[PDB]
C-alpha cells in the first residue's frame, strides 16, 4: 500500500501498480563548462540534492473524465435519437448539417473557426487560475446549486460522486475506441 | 547582466527551466532496456522478413504483394 | 558583444597543403570529369 | 607473480604438458583419420566428389529447399 | 563515487571487475569482442581446415581436401542463398550443422561475427583510452579498417545479386576478387582506389622515412655501438635532433617538417584518408557505378581504328578477364562458352 | 588454475594442437 | 499460423537469451564470490 | 581544348611545388 | 587407423614412462 | 568540352582557391 | 512447345522461376 | 586562432546562434528543394509517360513529389497522360515556389536569432548562464515528432484529409496516387504494401507522442546522466549522427531493393528485377494466356503494353552505369520511341532459339543461342577461321511479333546478328541519338542515384558519429592530457 | 549561351568578388 496518498482526497485507494504521483528526490548537476579559451573542460559536478505534482495529477483526471462524460452520454443518445453511429457523424454533418433532424446553417470551414474561439477561449481562461483546489474544484456560476458549503474534508463524500463516473466514462470511451475501427 | 526578455521568451521559459536536474541512482533505466530489447527483438522481425529468413505464410513478400 | 568570438588562422604551409590538394584532386577527377 | 618465464623453465609444467599435448595432438590425428572429420564438417571424400547422377559440380540454385537438395547432391 | 555517495547496485561491483588491471584487459568491450573474434577466427580456422566449397562453389577449399594456406578459404554462399544471413536456425540451413557448412552459412559466421567483432576493438579502444585518460585517436584510425570491412564484405555483397560475390576468407580466394574488380569493375581506373593507393602506399613512405629520419638524426646519448640502450622512456627530452631532421630533408627534399606534432598526425591522416576514399569507390562498385569507360575515347576508337592507347589495351584486357573466368567464377549463370566465342589474340 | 590469463592461452592454445594434429594426418592422407 | 521459420526464429530469441544472460552470469558470478 | 585544361592542372601544380620550397613558411628554432 | 593409433599409444606410453625416467630421478 | 566539366574545373579550382587566401592573408597579416 | 519456365532457364537462368521448386 | 576546420565551434556555446545555424541550412535545404525542382520542371519532358517516363529523363526530386500526391502541373500536364483541369495550388511550380518562399522566411529568421541571441530564455533561473535542458528538449521534439508522424499517416497517407501516397500494380502498369488503409496484421510488415506504411505512422506516431510525453515529464537518472553526458549539446549531435547514417542505411537499402514507399513507376525497376527475370517471366505469362485460349504469335504479342516491354530491358537497370556517365537514361541510348517488337530465332532445323541475356555484371558479353532445353546452338563467334556455331551456317533467321516490325522475318547473316547483339539487351525497341545526342553507352537511374548518394553518406557519417561520440567521452581532455598521468601502468 | 559567355560571366564575378573578400577579412581582423 502507497504512503504518499490516502487523504483530503475522493478517491482515497493506493491503486498504483507504478507510482505515477509519487514525490521523487532530485539531484541538480552543474552546467559543463564550453568555454574554448579554457583548457580544459569538465563534465560538470553534482551540486544540489534537492527534496519534492499530486496537485497537478488530481486536475488532470478530472478534465479527461468530464469530456468522456460529456463523449458517452452524448453518443448513447445521437446514436438513439438521430439513427446515426457515433463514428459516422462528421460524414453525414460534412454534407447536412443538423441536429435531432433539425438543418442547421453552418459551413464545415465555419465550424473550425467557431470551435477554437469559443472552446478555445475557455480553455484559456481555465489555466488562468493559480490554485489547485480552485483549479480542480472552482466557486461561482459552476456551482448554481451550492456544493461548496457542503463539506467533504470528513467522511462525508459530497465529493467523490463524479470521480467514480468520471472513471469508467474513460474506459467505456476507451471500450469505444477498440470498437471503431476493429469490430 | 540579464538577457533580452521577450513575450515568447516568457511564454516558453518554463520549457527551458529544469536544466541539470536528475533523478538519484538508476531511475526508469531497468525500464529502458526492456524497452531497448524489444526494439532489439522488433527490429529483427522487420531485418528478417525483408531478408525471407523469418517466413509468415500471411506475406507474400514479393512485389505480388501490390496485387493483393 | 558576443563573447564566443574567435577567429581562424591559417599559415602558409596549410595554404600550401590546401593548394595542392584542389589542384591534384583537379588533376585526378577532371580526367573523368571531362569524360 | 609467474611471469611467462619461471613457467616454461619449471618441470611440473613439463609433467603436464608432455601428457595432455601429445594426446591432444592424437586426438586431432584420430578426429581425421577415423574419417570423423568428412562426418562432422560434411566435406566429401576423394571418392564422394562425383555420383552416377552428376559428373560435374554442384549447383544448389535454389533458396529454400537447399537442405533437402544438398542431400540429393552429395548422394547421402 | 560520483560524488554524491550512492549505494553501489550489482554493476559497480561488474563494472569494476570488467575494467581490471590484470594480464589481458576484458572491459565491458570484451564482452562483445571475446566471444565474436574468438568465433571469427574460430569460425576461419576451422572453414579453411575442414568445411568444404564443393556445393556453394564447385571447388575445394579446405585442408582436408587438398588445398595449402594459399588456397584453402572459407568460401561465400552460393548466389541462390541471395542475402540470406544463413542462420543455423535459419530457413535454408535448419539446424543441421553438417549442411550449414556444406551451404557456406559458416562464412556468414566469420563475416558477422567479424563485423561485430571489429565494434568490440574499437569499442575496446575508446575504453582503455578512458581508463588511461588519453585521447581517442587510436579508435579514430581504426574507423578506417572498419570502413573498409563494412563496404567490401557487407556492404558490396548487399548492392549486388548476393553473398556469393563477397570476398571469400582466404589468401587466393581474396585473389580472385581483386581479379574480378579488376575485369568487372576496372577498379584501378576508380578515381577512388586510387586516392587509395596514394593512401596506403604514401602511409608506407612516411612509415619508412619516420622510421629511417629518427633513426639517424639520434643524440649521441650513449657511449656503446647498440644505439637501442642510450633510451629510458622516463626522459623529458627528445631522443632525436629535429632540428637536425629538418634541415636534413628541407636539403634534400625541399619541405620538411618542422612540427613534430603535425607529423604524427599526418602519419595518422594518410592511411584514414585513403582508406576512406577507397572504401566510397567500392560503396560505388556495388551498384556498379563504375569508373569503367572514358566514354570521349571510346567513340574516338570506334571510329578511328589506328587509335590505341594504353586505356584501350586495358578495356580489351578486362574482356579477357571477363569471358575466360565466368564460367567457373560464376557457377549459378549455367552459361557454357563455346571455344571459337571467347576473345583471343594472335597465337594464344 | 582457471584465471583469466589460464583461459586466454587455453583459448588458442588447446584447438591449436587439435588441429596441427588434423593437418599432420591430412599430408599422409593419399586419397 | 505459426510457420517453422518462426518456430526457429522464436527458439533464437529464446537461445540468444540463455547465451547473453549466461555470460553475464558468468561475471555476476566471479564478481561476487571470486570463486 | 581539353589538353590546354590538362596541362594548366599541370602547370599549377608545379607551381604550387615551387613556391613550397622556395617561398615556404621558414622555420624559426628555439 | 589402427596404426596411426598404434604408435600413437607407443609414445602414449613411452613419454608417461621416459617422463616418469626422470620423476623418479 | 562539355559546358559542364569546363566550367566545374574553374569552379573547383578558383571557390576554395580563393577561400584558403581569404583565410591565409587574413592570418599573414596578424 | 516451350514452357515459360524453359524458356527464361535458356535465357536470364537466374530467374526466380527456374530458381524455385528447383529440387526436381 | 582557430583552424579552417573548427570555425564552426563558435555555436557550441550559446543557444540563439545555434538557431540562427540550424535556420540558415534549413533555408538553404528547402531552397535547393525548389531550385531543384524548378530545374527539373524546366527539362521534364511530359509528352510519353509510358516509354519516356520521369525516372528515365533523370528527374531526381519530381519522384518524391509525385510519390505523396503531387501529379498535376501547371503547363497543363500530369503524370497518367491526361491533361490537369484544375492544377490547384500545389502543383509542382506551386511546391518548387512553397519551398523558396519558406526560403526566404527562414532566411530572415535567421538574421533574427543571430542579432537577438542574448535571450533570456537561453539563460537558465539562478545560475544565470546559457543553458539546455536537453532531456526536456528532447521530448518536446519527439512529441512534434510523433504528432506529426500521426498526422501525415492518419491524414496524409490514409486519404482522410490528405491526399494519399503511389501505389501499383506488380508490373508497374497501373500506378496512380489513392488513398490506402492501414493494415495492422502481419501484413503490414511486408514493405511491399503500401497499408504497412500507414499503419507504420499511425503505430509509430501514437508512441512516438506517448514517449515524447515521457521524456517531458521523467528527468533522467543521475548515472545515465554522466555516462551518456546528457550536459553536453554534442552527445546529442553524436547520437543524432548516428540516427542519421542507420535511417539512410535503410532508406538507400529500400531504395536499391525496391519496397512499396519506392514504385518503380517513380524511381525506375530495380536491378534484381532483371536478374531474377521479373518482367520476362510475366511477359511470357501473358503470351501463353493468349496462345492456350488460341490465338497467333503476332496477336498476342501485340496484346502486351509497350510499357511492360520497356522495363524488360538492360537499359533500365539501375546497375547498368558508371561513376562519372552523367546525366539523364536518356542521354546515354537514346530517348525510347517504339517497341520494335519480340525477336523470335529459328534455325534451318526449325528449332526455336533463344538469346542468352546480358547479366549485370557484364560491360561486353558474347551472343549466344539455346535451344529450349538449354544447349547452345549458334553464336556470333569469335573465332571465325574454322567455326561450328556460327549464325551463317546454322541458318538463323529472326522474326518479330507485335511492335513497329510485326510479321517481318529477316534471314540475312548481317541483320540477325545485329539483332541477337540486341536481343540480349532485353526487349528491342527504336531510340533516337540525335534529339539529345546520345553517347551510346548506358546510364544509371535515379533509383541507383539515390542510392549511391545515401551510401556514402551513411557511410561517412559513421565516421563523424565516431568523431562527435569521442569528443564528447574525451571533452576534458581534447586539448591534451595531464602531466600526471603515469600511475595507470604497473 | 556559348562556352565563352558562360563562363566569362562567372569569371568576371569571382575574381574580383573573391579579390575584394580578401582585402575585407584582412582588413576587418585588423
Ligand atoms: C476530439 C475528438 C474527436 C475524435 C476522437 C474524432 C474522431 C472521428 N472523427 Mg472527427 N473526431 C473528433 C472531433 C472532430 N472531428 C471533426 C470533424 C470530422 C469530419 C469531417 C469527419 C470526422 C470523422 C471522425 C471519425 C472517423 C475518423 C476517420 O478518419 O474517418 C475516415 C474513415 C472513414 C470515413 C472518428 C470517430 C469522419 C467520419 O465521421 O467518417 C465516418 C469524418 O468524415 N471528424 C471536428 C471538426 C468539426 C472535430 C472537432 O474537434
Ligand atoms: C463534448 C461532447 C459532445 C460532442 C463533441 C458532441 C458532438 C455532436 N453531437 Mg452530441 N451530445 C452531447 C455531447 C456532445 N455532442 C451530449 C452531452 C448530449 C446529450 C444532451 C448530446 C446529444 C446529441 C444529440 C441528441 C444529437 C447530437 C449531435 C451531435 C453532432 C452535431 C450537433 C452539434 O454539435 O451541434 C451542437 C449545437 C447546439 C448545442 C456532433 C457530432 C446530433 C447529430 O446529428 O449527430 C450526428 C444529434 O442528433 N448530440
Ligand atoms: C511543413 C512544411 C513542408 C511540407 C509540407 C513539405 C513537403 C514536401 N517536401 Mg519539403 N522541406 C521543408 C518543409 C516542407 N516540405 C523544409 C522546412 C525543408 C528544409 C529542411 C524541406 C526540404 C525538402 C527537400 C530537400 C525535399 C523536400 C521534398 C518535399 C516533398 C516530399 C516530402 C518527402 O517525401 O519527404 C520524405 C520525408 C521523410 C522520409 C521524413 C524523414 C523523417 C525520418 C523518417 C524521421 C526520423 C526521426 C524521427 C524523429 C524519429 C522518431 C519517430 C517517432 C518515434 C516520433 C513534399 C512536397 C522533396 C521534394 O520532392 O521536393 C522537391 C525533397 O527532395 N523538402
Ligand atoms: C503494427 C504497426 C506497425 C506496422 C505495420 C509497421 C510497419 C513497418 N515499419 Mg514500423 N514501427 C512501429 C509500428 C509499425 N510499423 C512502431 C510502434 C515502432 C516504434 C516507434 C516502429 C518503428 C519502426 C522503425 C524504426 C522502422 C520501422 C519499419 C517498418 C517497415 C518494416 C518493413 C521494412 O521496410 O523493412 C525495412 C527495414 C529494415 C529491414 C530494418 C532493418 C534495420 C537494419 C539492420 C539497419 C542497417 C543499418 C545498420 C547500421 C547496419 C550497418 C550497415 C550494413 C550495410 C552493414 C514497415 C513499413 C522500418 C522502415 O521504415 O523501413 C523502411 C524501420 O526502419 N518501424
Ligand atoms: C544526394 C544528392 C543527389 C542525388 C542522388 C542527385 C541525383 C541526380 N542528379 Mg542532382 N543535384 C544535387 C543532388 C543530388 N542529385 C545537388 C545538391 C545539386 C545542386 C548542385 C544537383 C544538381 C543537379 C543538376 C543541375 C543536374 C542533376 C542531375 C542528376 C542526375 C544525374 C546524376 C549525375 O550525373 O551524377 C554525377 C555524379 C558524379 C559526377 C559523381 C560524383 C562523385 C564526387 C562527388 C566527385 C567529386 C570529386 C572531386 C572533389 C570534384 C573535383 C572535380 C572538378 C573537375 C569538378 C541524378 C538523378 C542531372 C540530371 O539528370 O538532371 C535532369 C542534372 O542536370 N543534379
Ligand atoms: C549533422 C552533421 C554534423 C554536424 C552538425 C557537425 C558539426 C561539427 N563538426 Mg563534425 N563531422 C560530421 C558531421 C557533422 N559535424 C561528419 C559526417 C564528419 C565526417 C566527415 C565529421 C567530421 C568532423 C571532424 C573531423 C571535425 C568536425 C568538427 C565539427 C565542428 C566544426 C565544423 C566546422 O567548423 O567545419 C568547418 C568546415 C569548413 C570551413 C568547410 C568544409 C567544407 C567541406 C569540404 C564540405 C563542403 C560543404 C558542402 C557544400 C556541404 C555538403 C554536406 C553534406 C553533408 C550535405 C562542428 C561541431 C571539428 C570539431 O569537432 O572541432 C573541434 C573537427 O575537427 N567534424
Ligand atoms: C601460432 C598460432 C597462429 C594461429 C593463427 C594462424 C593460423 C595459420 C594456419 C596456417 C596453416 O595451418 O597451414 C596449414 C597448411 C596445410 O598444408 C597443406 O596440407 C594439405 C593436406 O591435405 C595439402 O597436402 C597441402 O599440399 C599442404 O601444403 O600448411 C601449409 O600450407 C604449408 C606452409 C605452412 C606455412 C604457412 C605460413 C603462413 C605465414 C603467414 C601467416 C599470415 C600472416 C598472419 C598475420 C596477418
Ligand atoms: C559554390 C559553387 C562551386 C563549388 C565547386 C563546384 C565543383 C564542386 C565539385 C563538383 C563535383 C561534381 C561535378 C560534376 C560535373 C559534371 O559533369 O556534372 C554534369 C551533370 C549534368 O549532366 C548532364 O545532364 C544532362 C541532363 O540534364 C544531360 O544528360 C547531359 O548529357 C549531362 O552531361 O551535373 C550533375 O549531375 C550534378 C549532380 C550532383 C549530384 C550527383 C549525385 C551525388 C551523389 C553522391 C554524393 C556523395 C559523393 C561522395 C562524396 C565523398
Ligand atoms: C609561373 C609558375 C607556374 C604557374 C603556377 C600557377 C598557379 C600558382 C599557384 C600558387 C600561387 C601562390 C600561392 C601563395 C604564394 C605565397 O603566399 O607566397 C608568400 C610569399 C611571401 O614571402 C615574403 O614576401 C615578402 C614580400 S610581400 O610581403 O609579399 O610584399 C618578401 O619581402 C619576403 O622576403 C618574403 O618572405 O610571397 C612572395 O614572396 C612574393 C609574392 C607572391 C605573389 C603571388 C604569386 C601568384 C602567382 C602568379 C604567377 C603568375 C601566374 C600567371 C602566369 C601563369
Ligand atoms: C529573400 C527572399 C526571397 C528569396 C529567396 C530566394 C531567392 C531563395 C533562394 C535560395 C536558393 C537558390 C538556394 C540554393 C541552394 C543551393 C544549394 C544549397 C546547393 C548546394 C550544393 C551542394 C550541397 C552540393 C554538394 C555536392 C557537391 C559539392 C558536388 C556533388 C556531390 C555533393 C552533392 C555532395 C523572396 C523573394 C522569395 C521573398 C522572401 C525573402
Ligand atoms: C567454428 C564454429 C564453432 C566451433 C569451434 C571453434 C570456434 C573452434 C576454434 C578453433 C580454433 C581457434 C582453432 C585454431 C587453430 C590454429 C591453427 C590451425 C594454427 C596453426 C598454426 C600453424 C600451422 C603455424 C605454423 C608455423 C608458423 C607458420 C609460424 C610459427 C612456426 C610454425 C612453423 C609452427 C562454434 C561451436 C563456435 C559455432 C559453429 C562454428
Amino acid at each position: 500500500r502507497p504512503e504518499w496518498l490516502d487523504g483530503s482526497l475522493p478517491g482515497d485507494r493506493g491503486f498504483d501498480p507504478l507510482g505515477l504521483s509519487k514525490p521523487s528526490e532530485f539531484v541538480v548537476i552543474g552546467v559543463d563548462e564550453n568555454d574554448q579559451n579554457a583548457a580544459k573542460n569538465n563534465k560538470g559536478s553534482v551540486e544540489a540534492i534537492v527534496q519534492a505534482g499530486l496537485a497537478r495529477f488530481r486536475e488532470c483526471e478530472l478534465i479527461h473524465g468530464r469530456w468522456a462524460m460529456l463523449a458517452c452520454l452524448g453518443a448513447l443518445v445521437a446514436e438513439a435519437t438521430t439513427g446515426v453511429s457515433w463514428v459516422e457523424a462528421g460524414k453525414v454533418e460534412l454534407d447536412g448539417a443538423s441536429y435531432a433532424g433539425l438543418s442547421l446553417p453552418f459551413s464545415i470551414t465555419q465550424l473550425i473557426w467557431i470551435e477554437v474561439i469559443l472552446v478555445g477561449g475557455a480553455e484559456f481562461y481555465r489555466n488562468s487560475e493559480t490554485n489547485p483546489e480552485k483549479r480542480c474544484y472552482p466557486g461561482g456560476v459552476f456551482d448554481p446549486l451550492k456544493l461548496a458549503s457542503e463539506d467533504e474534508e470528513r467522511a462525508f463524500r459530497l465529493k467523490t460522486a463524479e470521480i467514480k463516473h468520471a472513471r469508467l466514462a474513460m474506459v467505456s470511451f476507451f471500450g469505444y475506441g477498440v470498437q471503431a475501427l476493429s469490430t | 547582466e540579464p538577457g533580452l526578455v521577450t513575450p515568447l521568451g516568457t511564454l516558453l521559459r518554463p520549457l527551458n527551466s529544469e536544466a541539470g536536474k536528475v533523478l538519484p541512482g538508476w531511475g526508469t533505466t531497468v525500464l529502458m532496456a526492456v524497452f531497448i530489447l524489444l526494439f532489439a527483438a522488433f527490429l529483427l522481425i522487420i531485418l528478417e522478413i525483408y531478408n525471407s529468413s523469418l517466413i509468415l505464410d500471411d506475406v507474400s513478400m514479393s512485389w505480388e504483394t501490390l496485387a493483393k | 558583444p558576443n563573447p564566443n568570438k574567435q577567429v581562424v588562422e591559417l599559415n602558409r604551409t596549410s595554404l600550401y597543403w590546401g593548394l595542392l590538394l584542389i589542384f591534384v584532386l583537379a588533376v585526378l577527377f577532371s580526367s573523368y570529369i571531362f569524360n | 607473480e609467474r611471469p611467462f618465464s619461471d613457467i616454461l623453465t619449471s618441470i611440473r609444467y613439463w609433467v603436464i604438458h608432455s601428457i595432455t599435448v601429445p594426446a591432444l595432438f592424437i586426438a586431432g590425428w584420430l578426429f581425421v583419420s577415423t574419417g570423423l572429420a568428412y562426418d562432422v564438417f560434411g566435406t566429401p571424400r576423394p571418392n564422394e566428389y562425383f555420383t552416377e547422377d552428376r559428373q560435374e559440380a554442384p549447383l544448389i540454385t535454389d533458396r529454400f529447399n537447399a537442405l533437402e537438395q544438398v542431400k540429393k547432391l552429395s548422394g547421402n | 563515487i560520483g560524488t554524491y555517495q550512492e549505494k553501489r547496485t550489482w554493476f559497480d561491483d561488474a563494472d569494476d571487475w570488467l575494467r581490471q588491471d590484470r594480464f589481458v584487459f576484458v572491459g565491458w568491450s570484451g564482452l562483445l569482442l571475446f566471444p565474436c573474434a574468438y568465433f571469427a577466427l574460430g569460425g576461419w580456422l576451422t572453414g579453411t581446415t575442414f568445411v568444404t566449397s564443393w556445393y556453394t562453389h564447385g571447388l575445394a577449399t579446405s585442408y582436408l581436401e587438398g588445398c595449402n594456406f594459399l588456397t584453402a578459404a572459407v568460401s561465400t554462399p552460393a548466389n541462390s542463398m541471395a542475402h540470406s544471413l544463413l542462420f543455423v536456425w535459419g530457413p535454408e540451413a535448419q539446424g543441421d550443422f553438417t549442411r550449414w557448412c556444406q551451404l557456406g552459412g559458416l562464412w556468414a559466421f566469420v563475416a558477422l561475427h567479424g563485423a561485430f567483432g571489429l565494434i568490440g576493438f574499437m569499442l575496446r579502444q575508446f575504453e582503455i583510452a578512458r581508463s588511461v585518460n588519453l585521447r581517442p585517436y587510436n579508435a579514430i584510425a581504426f574507423s578506417a579498417p572498419i570502413a573498409v570491412f563494412v563496404s567490401v564484405f557487407l556492404i558490396y555483397p548487399l548492392g549486388q545479386s548476393g553473398w556469393f560475390f563477397a570476398p571469400s576468407f582466404g589468401v587466393a580466394a581474396i585473389f580472385r576478387f581483386i581479379l574480378f574488380f579488376q575485369g568487372f569493375h576496372n577498379w584501378t581506373l576508380n578515381p577512388f582506389h586510387m586516392m587509395g593507393v596514394a593512401g596506403v602506399l604514401g602511409a608506407a613512405l612516411l612509415c619508412a622515412i619516420h622510421g629511417a629520419t629518427v633513426e639517424n638524426t639520434l643524440f649521441e646519448d650513449g657511449d656503446g655501438a647498440n644505439t637501442f640502450r642510450a633510451f629510458n622512456p622516463t626522459q623529458a627530452e627528445e631522443t632525436y635532433s629535429m632540428v637536425t631532421a629538418n634541415r636534413f630533408w628541407s636539403q634534400i627534399f625541399g619541405v620538411a617538417f618542422s612540427n613534430k606534432r603535425w607529423l604524427h598526425f599526418f602519419m595518422l591522416l594518410v592511411p584514414v584518408t585513403g582508406l576512406w576514399m577507397s572504401a566510397i569507390g567500392v560503396v560505388g562498385l556495388a551498384l556498379n557505378l563504375r569508373a569503367y569507360d572514358f566514354v570521349s575515347q571510346e567513340i574516338r576508337a570506334a571510329e578511328d581504328p589506328e587509335f590505341e592507347t594504353f586505356y584501350t589495351k586495358n578495356i580489351l584486357l578486362n574482356e579477357g578477364i571477363r569471358a575466360w573466368m565466368a564460367a567457373q567464377d560464376q557457377p549459378h549463370e549455367r552459361l557454357v562458352f563455346p571455344e571459337e566465342v571467347l576473345p583471343r589474340g594472335n597465337a594464344l | 588454475i582457471f584465471t583469466v590469463r589460464w583461459l586466454a592461452i587455453h583459448g588458442i592454445a588447446v584447438p591449436t594442437i587439435f588441429f596441427l594434429g588434423a593437418i599432420t594426418a591430412m599430408q599422409f592422407i593419399q586419397r | 499460423a505459426v510457420t517453422p521459420s518462426l518456430k526457429n526464429f522464436l527458439g533464437s530469441l529464446i537461445a540468444g537469451a540463455t547465451v547473453l544472460g549466461g555470460i553475464a552470469l558468468a561475471i555476476t558470478a566471479v564478481s561476487k564470490f571470486d570463486k | 581544348m581539353e589538353a590546354l585544361v590538362y596541362t594548366f592542372l599541370l602547370v599549377g601544380t608545379l607551381g604550387i611545388i615551387f613556391f613550397s620550397i622556395f617561398f615556404r613558411d621558414p622555420p624559426r628554432m628555439i | 587407423g589402427a596404426a596411426g593409433a598404434a604408435a600413437a599409444a607407443g609414445a602414449a606410453a613411452a613419454a608417461a614412462a621416459a617422463g616418469a625416467a626422470a620423476a623418479a630421478a | 568540352v562539355n559546358i559542364y566539366g569546363l566550367t566545374a574545373t574553374a569552379l573547383f579550382i578558383i571557390i576554395p582557391t580563393s577561400f584558403l587566401l581569404i583565410l591565409y592573408v587574413k592570418t599573414a597579416s596578424t | 512447345v516451350t514452357l515459360a519456365l524453359d524458356k527464361d532457364d535458356p535465357a536470364k537462368e537466374d530467374s526466380v522461376k527456374g530458381l524455385r521448386k528447383d529440387i526436381n | 586562432g582557430l583552424p579552417w576546420y573548427r570555425v564552426h565551434t563558435v555555436v557550441i556555446n550559446d543557444p540563439g546562434r545555434l538557431i540562427s545555424v540550424h535556420l540558415m541550412h534549413t533555408a538553404l535545404v528547402s531552397g535547393w528543394a525548389g531550385s531543384m525542382a524548378l530545374f527539373e520542371i524546366s527539362v521534364f519532358d511530359p509528352s510519353d509517360p509510358v516509354l519516356n517516363p520521369m525516372w528515365r529523363q533523370g528527374m531526381f526530386v519530381l519522384p518524391f513529389m509525385t510519390r505523396l500526391g503531387i501529379t498535376q502541373s501547371w503547363g497543363g500536364w500530369t503524370i497518367s497522360g491526361e491533361t490537369a483541369t484544375n492544377p490547384g495550388i500545389w502543383s509542382y511550380e506551386g511546391v518548387a515556389a512553397a519551398h523558396i518562399i519558406l526560403s526566404g522566411a527562414l532566411f530572415l529568421a535567421s538574421v533574427w536569432h543571430w542579432t537577438y541571441w542574448d535571450l533570456e530564455l537561453f539563460r537558465d533561473p539562478r545560475t544565470g548562464k546559457t543553458a539546455l535542458d536537453l532531456p526536456k528538449i528532447f521530448g518536446i521534439h519527439l512529441f512534434l515528432s510523433g504528432l506529426l508522424c500521426f498526422g501525415f499517416g492518419a491524414f496524409h497517407v490514409t486519404g482522410v484529409f490528405g491526399p494519399g501516397i503511389w501505389v501499383s500494380d506488380p508490373y508497374g502498369l497501373t500506378g496512380r496516387v489513392q488513398p490506402v488503409a492501414p493494415s495492422w496484421g502481419a501484413d503490414g510488415f511486408d514493405p511491399y504494401n503500401p497499408g504497412g506504411i500507414a499503419s507504420h505512422h499511425i503505430a509509430a506516431g501514437i508512441l512516438g507522442v506517448l514517449a515524447g510525453l515521457f521524456h517531458l515529464c521523467v528527468r533522467p537518472s543521475i548515472r545515465l546522466y554522466f555516462g551518456l553526458s546528457m550536459g553536453s549539446i554534442e552527445t546529442v549531435l553524436s547520437s543524432s549522427i548516428a540516427a542519421v547514417f542507420w535511417a539512410a542505411f535503410v532508406v538507400a537499402g529500400t531504395m536499391w531493393y525496391g519496397s512499396a514507399a519506392t514504385p518503380i513507376e517513380l524511381f525506375g525497376p530495380t536491378r534484381y528485377q532483371w536478374d531474377q527475370g521479373f518482367f520476362q517471366q510475366e511477359i511470357q505469362k501473358r503470351v501463353q494466356a493468349s496462345l492456350a485460349e488460341g490465338a497467333s504469335l503476332s496477336d498476342a504479342w501485340s496484346r502486351i503494353p509497350e510499357k511492360l516491354a520497356f522495363y524488360d530491358y538492360i537499359g533500365n537497370n539501375p546497375a547498368k552505369g558508371g561513376l562519372f556517365r552523367t546525366g539523364a537514361m536518356n542521354s546515354g541510348d537514346g530517348i525510347a520511341v517504339g517497341w520494335l517488337g519480340h525477336a523470335s530465332f529459328k534455325d534451318q532445323e526449325g528449332r526455336e532459339l533463344f538469346v542468352r541475356r546480358m547479366p549485370t555484371f557484364f560491360e561486353t558479353f558474347p551472343v549466344l543461342l539455346l535451344d529450349k532445353d538449354g544447349i547452345v546452338r549458334a553464336d556470333v563467334p569469335f573465332r571465325k577461321a574454322e567455326s561450328k556455331y556460327s549464325i551463317e551456317q546454322v541458318g538463323v533467321s529472326v522474326t518479330f511479333y507485335g511492335g513497329e516490325l510485326d510479321g517481318l522475318t529477316f534471314t540475312d547473316p548481317a541483320t540477325v546478328k545485329k539483332y541477337a547483339r540486341k536481343a540480349q539487351l532485353g526487349e528491342i525497341f527504336e531510340f533516337d541519338r540525335s534529339t539529345l545526342q546520345s553517347d551510346g553507352v548506358f546510364r544509371s537511374s535515379p533509383r541507383g542515384w539515390f542510392t549511391f548518394g545515401h551510401v556514402c553518406f551513411a557511410l561517412l557519417f559513421f565516421f563523424g558519429h565516431i568523431w562527435h561520440g569521442a569528443r564528447t567521452i574525451f571533452r576534458d581532455v581534447f586539448a591534451g592530457i595531464d602531466d600526471d598521468i603515469n600511475d595507470q601502468v604497473e
